[PDB]
DNA sequence: AGCAGCAACAGAGAATCT
């Protein structure tokens, strides 16, 4: 148990301060735990991931509830909050002083005697980042590769319509269930036309050997447009086990054209 | 196979200066009447081109032409153990994945011996020289240097043209302009000096001083300097070699195009 | 030749008699300067009020004609950083003067814009080197100054230009300068101005350039208002009771003949429609309350672009609604 | 030389083409060229802000001063243009504009002093000052404070609250006037007169009418309209029908369409006209000031009605004036005057 | 901590007596009101007071030191009727040359130090203080949003 | 495909015969030719309309491109990296492939084309919606200092978010959505050159019905139903829809099913899920208001402040960044009126 | 009009040195008796000043004084075209813009030519110097520069003191202190290495480090310095040229 | 999504020694 030296000369660690955000003292007037507060919060110079953590905890949080109104009058506040933020890289920061007071919003909002518990917070936004970052490359590179290819398939295709529009029908396209075709002819065209869109998005379809003795070196679209698309994960494992028999199917037509 | 040694590392120590810092890669190509070796700028403003014969090692064995390409950093941090006297023997097979440079001192003692990693590049060896060129001239390749360091700090573009009898260099920028005007004349007390000029119609070119800067690195190679010039062509800057020569061929500036 | 120079350049107050407007605080500095003690100063104050002007005629009056030499004067201009006070106005406190004998003077003109660095380590050379040098911070807005800094100096609050002083100046002006002026265009220039000399020199060498004459003729109010761009309290007083008393139509086909006979902008009638309500005894503050958010939005929308006529519109429907609260 | 130049300008598009080059080509902004005339025989230029709406002619204006002043040959030689395709940070208004404001003034040669006054000046323009961030403007105060004897500087913007107090003091500000039928139809009709453009009675007067203060819009709309006369060659004149079509103007029918749907009609029935609407590709904020004049011009909605019409359409445009959906700001503007 | 009022009156009485000045007790008062717990600053006052009038006196400190600008800020926010509000505001801060950024960040700083009211009402006041910043530092300061900023503080202690 | 039958000239244009008309006026004298900005309905054409008219401004080689790669230099040593669309005859730029680093690569890039200048060349601007106002700021003199050697032909879908200046320094020309017969014309070209077997002709009109005008999504959603019904489309083939808007609607059913702060959570993670998969936030926004308006439980006073509050945060996301937290915010006032 | 032609551009290349650095703007002015310079550094505690005679140029004519100031920056960037050996020929008209410097090898062959722009400077010139200074002395400029060397990384200041035929520099900081000692001596077998001293009165004056470091580079103009103190004026620290004078006055820390 | 202030590393130039 060694904390009384950190009493003594370390601040409060901004995850202490969101849950202080939420406590509510009967035993204290409300005036003195604001002042405590709003010091707390501006000594610690980092006003946006005690924001974070607040936006982050609140969903969880006990709060008296008439009709979750309290949520849309803590939304307008984020909103003034990001406007700030963005302020901040244009204007002298004379502007940061208001940010501490957007914290101290839920206090007086979601503060109460039930939230006891600590409870504990992760970073879901600079993952999210990473994997916005990570799908906005794949599309750049995607949107590259029609430039080069498609002449003028390019001057039509905006990033948007590129992810919402394109790319979910072309991956529901190779997707498709080729075994309920009985017609050989009609599964051969398919397959020709589908050999063409996979060209003309420069699509390469690379055999992952990296498989443990397992004899099944799965096959993968090179970009992964699945990343990129697949948002459900219940379907993502039904996709995988019909793309697998279509992707062989699909390579040995490429091998047979080559 | 690769064989060729210099009986000087100096010698190719002073040619890789050549091509030094103003690009990245470099595919040299060994045959039975010597190795050239040609160079590509990112920009593609600037083309590095060498020629030595045969004529110009000391020992030259080459019974199936070898193309290799490798990275100019690499090569010029392994280019300083050469301690100028020191005999070079540059060796590779005829499928290679590295370059083995060979330095001996005359007695057995010291044998620095490097094997470098080459990058391999699709071979395409431009062919960009002119038949005739609009003007021709030459001068001290010392006095060429002096010209363009001049200049250079006034602008990053100096002009050259020329008029019969009349070469001029000419910068101007912020802080002022600045100009050298050279004449044509033979210096029997010693030619080496003389300023040669050959005229078929007047000049009048626009290059980046960057590059002007990168090819005067050449002085080390040759007393002279030729230049010639043509308004349908890149300019050739040439430094001769017994039994060889170093070429620089440099884009003129559209109006910005170093 | 001074005779290049804009009016506002070529008025430049050279000696501290020509400072008109402050006498509070130029009476106390040149009292400082002949008894001796001359302390820190920070000149705080609007634009236009005679800081720089004020602080070079002092100068001039301490160390005489040759004040470029013995003063060092940084402002924003200037790279002004922590490395630049450590070594510029350390070794300028430190040393003594190359040309006579006496205390030093730096003059950190517009010294909100300098980093909280540079003012951290400054507020130790002021305390450290105060026997052979001043200070004198000039500002215009006392929120970038750190606490401590701002301490150290005694703070001269330079009021707005009066009536009688820019009357004065423009007096001296109009003997200067072969120009007449019109009492009522003399009222209507010092209600334009806001207590800002530049303004008033900028407008009045403008009018003069207006006159078309070779200066035997007087300026007038019309004169002033047409090279402003000014709307005329006439023009005012019509649209706001064409706003509040006549129709809706009307008042729309008011405002736009108005605006578009001389040429007027819808923010210069906001302003001048709120100087005028200003002075109205009005009933329970609610109406007020009304008039003056809509009235700060609509110049808010105005300040980022839009249609003039929606905006001319809105400014109706605002104050009429917010009139009509009044019954 | 001089053909080329006159070539050039003659295969180049109307609003380049008539560019003015004089400070007598300005035609509404009389005010400030009439100062820009009588300081040209003095030399005592004061360091100017034009601000005012956009196409007003500022940079036309201080381009002609700046000619009229120093002449072709010292054009090139006693300016600094500054716009906003360059950087203008702190460390370039330190470095550059400074080290040209300490410069001295070129000479003049023998040509020059001879045609024209050739001040002993230059002249710094900023154009589109509303980029600059206000630290780097107030390091434009002192260098401009006290440099004026060998340099003048000209800013130019649209927004003057932008642009910080202190240096909208330094410089004498002059608002351009918005150029609406009455005081640019003298231009517009030398325009088409020069170019043989063959219109009706009241169609010049209707384009800048759809300008709303704004001669280059409206020069380029004549072209448009004299381009699309041309091609179809049946040689009639221009129709305002015509003009509106091309200017992005929701003809009156479907303007009437809209007022009925309003006016009778519950959510439903809105938003379903609203969505087939918005398949016509039409800018919302042409459609909210129609709107607002035909709400506001009616003479048969009460006062009461029209306080909260004039309020909702200045909040709409409001709105849109900052890069939001056209469709849901319009659907809930139609939907909120509905309700009154 | 702050030095209380005997302890820098102590020190200014002590100063007086070893320099032999004319005073009054309402000037010295007055000095160490304007102070505001700042000794240096409570002597640079005193010794400029001297050097400029030669008698201490509330008079001569008021009109060569102005009063705390915080202070009139707090009156002028504290008002009950809006045109008490707007006097203040016109008179003493912008018929004295205060700058609209001076005016609303020293009233972000009075509202944030506030103690007479509730919490509520203090968020939403300082929420009011903040917009009109916004607007401010976007070059549309003016008198008209400060007008605005105070009625609209006004309408949220109109319950 | 879409890209397989698509117009390569004006006379192969099949819809908006008076846009056609204006164009080749248009390019009837090409020189004499101010910029342009095509503005309209996403999915309606211009994109290829303006390449038919560059067609007509210059021989057939200006479908013949080639993309490229420039890399630039901020303050960092970073190099932003963009790929450019070059054309022997033109060059098409997208700022939309990067963040606020818009203006460094107009600026640049326009300053270096414009430098080296039938005898212009033209410059197309793919989205200029997404380009900051600084970027616009900044492309606004240069439109206007060289006029003679580069032209812009910016390609927009709606013209809210382009500033005034931009405005007036080009032409505007409107490109409205096909008429639902004029959809159904082509859709039946298509079919026939594609070889699908229709029961009914209507069909094809339901696919218009089911597009809202947009030609680009009608032929895919063709194509995408003619893969399912085996080359053979029936009197009551299925729409296929895609999967956002599915995952919007079911959003939508449950705001209107549950209004709570556990619901609150999982309307979170289902906004989380869909913006981590390269959708945008306003067309998020956009699709979910008009769904939840067609809720036939709700009322008019609840569709109302549907709207204000839709409308509220629109210009909330417009002008902020993290576009959850303004999201987030609409659903939970949306809660809360419901 | 300025007309001055260097036999070697070698000297004015030198001259220019001793400004290098330590001050940004300098104003020079050309009339009937020759050249002069002066440039003072920001924080004005010294004043670089030059002056060269007629004679010390192969061809100088002036019928009208002309003033110009700029940026030395700009001018030493210029300055290294010189060759040393090439002949250099400064040239102004009456009311000038810019400052022409023309460097030219003894055959026509080549010319280097330069336009050098102008800055306006308030024409001030100082004239600080003293009748008398307290003592005067002066020692091979090499000498010098290596007392200087020696302190400078000792302190960021250095004293001069100065009693009856003694001279000590000292310097005393973190690591410790150091002191230089040197006596009046005449050399016969040489007397360009003697050290002189003048004393009416003994001196003890501090110097900033980092100006007295500036100040040796005049050792490249002349073999010797004089050093000329006084507890009333700036020190004066001077490198005499054929015809002329590089002199420097250092304010002491006060 | 500036700047600045920074500090550290690398390259070039000058001086000294062999
Ligand atoms: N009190 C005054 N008396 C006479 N002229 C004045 C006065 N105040 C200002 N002026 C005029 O206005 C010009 C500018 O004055 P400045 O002192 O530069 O303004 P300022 O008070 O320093 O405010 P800034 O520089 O914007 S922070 C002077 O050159 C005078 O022509
Ligand atoms: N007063 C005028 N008289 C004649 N032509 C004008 C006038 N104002 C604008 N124009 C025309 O419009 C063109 C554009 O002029 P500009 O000076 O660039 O407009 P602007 O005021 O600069 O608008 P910006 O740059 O968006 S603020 C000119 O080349 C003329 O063809
Ligand atoms: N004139 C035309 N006739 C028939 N189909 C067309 C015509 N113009 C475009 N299309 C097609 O209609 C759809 C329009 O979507 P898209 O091309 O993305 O629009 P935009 O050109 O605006 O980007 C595409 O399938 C396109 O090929
Ligand atoms: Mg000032
Ligand atoms: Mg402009």
């Amino acid at each position: 148990n060694t904390w009384a030296s950190s009493n003594k000369d370390s601040p409060i660690s901004w995850f202490k301060i969101v849950n202080q955000l939420f406590r509510k003292d009967p035993h204290r007037d409300i005036k003195e735990q604001f002042y405590e507060l709003l010091n707390q919060v501006e000594l610690n110079g980092n006003s946006d991931r005690i924001l974070q953590g607040c936006f982050n905890i609140f969903p969880y949080v006990k709060y008296s509830d008439n009709g979750i109104r309290k949520p849309a009058n803590i939304s307008d506040w984020l909103f003034f909050h990001d406007l700030m933020y963005q302020s901040m890289y244009a204007h002298n920061g004379e502007l940061l002083r208001y940010s501490a007071l957007v914290p101290l919003v839920f206090f007086q909002t979601f503060g109460d005697i039930a939230n006891k518990d600590d409870i504990r917070m992760k970073n879901s936004e600079y993952e999210q980042r990473e994997l916005k970052r990570a799908n906005s490359d794949i599309v750049s590179l995607i949107m590259r590769h029609i430039s080069v290819q498609s002449p003028l398939m390019a001057s039509f295709t905006d990033r948007k319509s590129l992810i919402f529009e394109i790319l979910p029908y072309l991956d529901s396209m190779i997707s498709s269930d080729f075994n309920k075709i009985r017609n050989l002819k009609l599964k051969q065209a398919i397959m020709e036309e589908l050999v063409q869109l996979l060209k003309s998005f420069q699509l390469n379809l690379i055999q992952n050997r990296s498989e443990g003795f397992d004899v099944r070196g799965g096959l993968t679209i090179d970009p992964p447009i699945d990343e990129v698309v697949l948002l459900n994960p219940k379907h993502i494992n039904e996709v995988q086990h019909k793309r697998a028999n279509n992707l062989s199917s699909l390579l040995a037509k490429i091998e047979e054209n080559r | 196979m690769l064989e060729a040694k210099f009986e000087e590392a100096s010698l190719f120590k002073r040619i890789i200066d050549g091509f030094k810092d103003c690009v990245q890669l470099v595919n040299f190509q060994c045959k039975e009447d010597g190795i050239i070796a040609q160079a590509v700028d990112d920009s593609r403003v600037l083309l590095v081109s060498l020629e030595i014969g045969v004529e110009a090692f000391q020992e030259y064995r080459c019974d199936h032409p070898v193309t290799l390409g490798m990275d100019l950093t690499s090569l010029s941090k392994i280019l300083r153990c050469g301690n100028n006297t020191d005999t070079l023997t540059l060796i590779a097979d005829n499928t290679p994945d590295s370059i083995i440079l060979l330095f001996e001192d005359t007695k057995k003692d010291r044998i620095a011996e490097y094997s470098l990693k080459l990058m391999d590049i699709d071979a395409d060896f431009l062919k960009i020289e002119e038949l005739q060129y609009d003007s021709t001239l030459s001068l001290p390749s010392s006095e060429f240097s002096k010209i363009v360091r001049d200049l250079s700090q006034l602008s990053d573009s100096i002009n050259i043209m020329i008029t019969k009898e009349t070469i001029k260099f000419v910068a101007d920028g912020d802080i002022g302009s600045g100009s050298v005007i050279i004449k044509p004349f033979v210096d029997m007390e010693h030619p080496e000096t003389s300023i040669k000029l050959e005229m078929d119609q007047p000049v009048d070119l626009t290059f980046g001083a960057k590059y002007l800067l990168d090819i005067i690195k050449g002085s080390s190679l040759s007393d002279r300097v030729g230049i010639r010039l043509s308004s349908e062509a890149p300019a050739l800057f040439q430094f001769d070699l017994k039994s060889g020569f170093l070429q620089f061929f440099l884009a003129p500036k559209f109006n910005d195009e170093e | 030749s001074k005779e290049n120079l804009p009016w506002v350049e070529k008025y430049r107050p050279e000696t501290l008699d020509e400072v008109y407007g402050q006498n509070e605080v130029i009476t106390t500095v040149r009292k400082f300067v002949d008894e001796g003690k001359l302390p820190h100063l920070l000149f705080y104050g609007p634009p236009g009020t005679g800081k720089t002007s004020t602080i070079v005629a002092l100068a001039r009056e301490i160390y005489g004609k040759n004040y470029s030499n013995m003063v060092l004067e940084l402002n924003a201009s200037d790279d002004r950083g922590i490395d630049v006070v450590r070594n510029q106005i350390k070794d300028f406190a430190s040393t003594r003067q190359i040309f006579s004998k006496g205390f030093k003077l730096i003059i950190l003109d517009e010294a909100d814009a300098m980093t909280n660095a540079a003012q951290n380590a400054l507020r130790r050379v002021i305390e450290r080197y105060t026997k052979n040098t001043r200070f004198c911070v000039l500002a215009n807005y006392a929120h970038k100054l750190t606490p401590a800094l701002l301490s150290r100096c005694t703070r001269f609050r330079f009021q707005p230009l009066p009536q009688e002083a820019i009357e004065r100046r423009i007096a001296n002006v109009l003997v200067h300068e072969k120009l007449k002026l019109s009492p009522n265009a003399e009222k209507a220039l010092i209600e334009l101005s806001n207590g800002d000399m530049r303004r008033v020199l900028n407008v009045l060498q403008s009018c003069k350039a207006t006159l078309d004459n070779p200066d035997e003729d007087e300026i007038s109010d019309d004169v002033i208002y047409e090279c402003c761009g000014a709307p005329r309290p006439s023009d005012l007083k019509a649209v706001l009771k064409s706003i509040l008393e006549d129709d809706w139509g009307t008042a729309h086909y008011t405002l736009n003949k108005v605006r578009s006979a001389k040429g007027l902008a819808l923010i210069d009638l906001i302003e001048g429609i709120v100087k005028i309500l200003e002075d109205y005894e009005l009933q329970n503050e609610e109406t007020r309350v009304h008039l003056l958010t809509k009235l700060a939005d609509i110049e808010y929308s105005i300040s980022k672009g839009g249609n003039d006529q929606i905006q001319g519109s809105a400014v109706i429907g605002a104050i009429k609604a917010s009139f009509e609260n009044e019954t | 030389s001089k053909l080329a130049a006159e070539q050039s300008l003659a295969q180049q598009p109307w609003v380049e083409k008539y560019r003015p080059k004089n400070l007598d080509e300005v035609t509404a902004q009389d005010h400030a060229v009439t100062v820009l005339k009588k300081t040209l025989k003095s030399a005592n230029l004061p360091h100017m802000l034009f601000y005012g709406p956009p196409g007003t002619g500022k940079t036309s204006t201080i381009l002609a001063l700046t000619k009229e002043l120093y002449g072709p040959d010292l054009m090139k030689s006693r300016i600094l243009e500054l716009n906003a395709s360059d950087e203008r940070g702190i460390s370039i208004v330190r470095e550059k504009v400074k080290n040209f404001a300490r410069l001295t003034v070129s000479k003049p040669s023998k040509h020059d002093l001879e045609n024209y006054p050739c001040p002993p000046y230059k002249i710094i323009i900023l154009d589109e000052a509303d980029s600059m961030t206000a630290d780097a403007q107030s390091a434009l105060r002192r260098t401009m404070e006290t440099y004026s004897g060998v340099t003048r500087f000209c800013l130019i913007c649209n927004y003057v609250t932008r642009i910080i107090d202190p240096l909208a003091s330094r410089c004498s500000k002059f608002r351009f006037k918005a150029l609406d039928a009455s005081n640019a139809i003298d231009r517009l009709r030398f325009i088409s007169e020069q170019e043989n453009v063959k219109c009706d009675d009241g169609v010049l007067e209707r384009i800048l009418d759809i300008s709303a203060g704004d001669l280059r819009r409206g020069i380029t709309l004549l072209q448009s309209a004299s381009k699309g006369a041309q091609y179809l060659g049946d040689g009639k004149n221009i129709t305002s029908t015509q003009v509106e079509e091309l200017a992005g103007v929701v003809p009156h029918d479907i303007l009437i369409e809209i007022v009925e749907k309003v006016k009778s009609g519950d959510f439903d029935e809105i938003k379903k006209y609203v969505n087939t609407f918005m398949k016509s590709g039409w800018s919302a904020a042409s459609v909210v000031n129609q709107l607002h004049e035909y709400y506001i011009t009616n003479d048969n909605f009460d006062t009461n009605f029209k306080n909260q019409i004039s309020w909702l359409l200045f909040t709409t445009d409001s709105r849109l004036n900052n890069g939001t959906n056209e469709h849901i700001q319009l659907l809930n503007l139609l939907v909120k005057i509905s309700q009154l | 901590s702050k030095l209380s009022d005997e302890d820098v009156l102590k020190r200014l009485l002590q100063i007086i007596k070893l320099e032999d000045v004319k005073y009054t007790n309402d000037g010295l008062e007055a000095i160490i009101f304007t102070a505001e717990g700042d000794m240096r600053q409570a002597i640079n006052n005193l010794q400029s007071t001297v050097a400029g009038h030669g008698l201490v006196n509330a008079d001569n400190v008021f009109k060569i030191v102005d009063s705390p600008h915080p202070l009139i800020v707090k009156k002028m926010l504290l008002a009950s009727n809006l045109e008490d509000s707007i006097q203040i505001l016109r008179t003493d801060l912008w018929k004295k040359g205060y700058s609209s950024i001076d005016i609303v960040t020293t009233s972000f700083r009075v509202t944030k130090n506030l103690a007479q009211v509730k919490e509520s009402v203090r968020l939403e006041m300082i929420k009011e203080i903040g917009l009109t910043h916004m607007r401010i530092l976007e070059g549309v300061g003016t008198y008209l949003q400060l007008a605005s900023m105070l009625a609209k503080i006004h309408k949220l202690n109109n319950k | 495909w879409v890209d397989k039958y698509r117009p390569k000239s004006l006379n192969a244009l099949s819809h908006n015969e008076e846009l056609t008309n204006f164009l080749k006026s248009l390019s009837d004298q090409p020189r004499d030719l101010p910029h342009l900005l095509l503005y309209g309905p996403n999915g309606t054409g211009k994109k290829t309309r303006c390449m038919a008219l560059l067609e007509s401004i210059f021989g057939p080689g200006v479908y013949r491109l080639k993309i490229d790669v420039r890399q630039f230099v901020t303050a960092s040593n970073r190099k932003l990296e963009l790929n450019v669309v070059s054309s022997p005859y033109h060059l098409e730029i997208t700022p939309s492939d990067m963040g606020n680093n818009d203006r460094i690569v107009i600026q640049e890039l326009l300053k270096e084309v414009a430098q080296m200048e039938h005898r212009y060349k033209c410059v197309i601007i793919n989205e200029a919606n997404s380009l900051t106002k600084d970027a616009q700021a900044a492309l606004r003199r240069t439109m206007e200092k060289y006029s003679k050697n580069i032209r812009l032909i910016m390609v927009c879908d709606s013209m809210s978010p382009i500033i005034a200046p931009i405005k007036s320094r080009c032409l505007l020309i409107r490109c409205p959505a096909p008429s639902d017969s004029e959809i159904s014309t082509i859709l039946s070209d298509v079919v026939t050159n594609e070889r699908i077997q229709l029961e009914t002709k209507d069909i094809l009109k339901r696919i218009a019905q089911a597009s809202n005008g947009n030609l680009r999504v009608s032929l895919l959603m063709l194509e995408s139903m003619a893969l399912n019904n085996e080359l053979a489309l029936k009197s009551s083939s299925p729409i296929i829809k895609p999967d956002w808007i599915i995952v919007i609607h079911k959003l939508t059913r449950k705001i209107v099913k549950e209004r709570s702060v556990n619901s609150l959570i999982e309307c979170r993670a289902v906004l989380y899920d869909l913006l981590a998969h390269c959708i945008p936030a306003n067309i998020i926004l956009k699709e979910l208001t008009f769904s939840l308006l067609d809720v036939e439980t709700l009322n008019t006073t609840n569709k109302s402040s549907i709207i204000e509050y839709s409308s509220v945060f629109d210009e909330r996301l417009s002008l902020g960044n993290k576009a959850i937290f303004h999201l987030e915010g609409f659903i939970a006032k949306v809660m809360c009126c419901l």
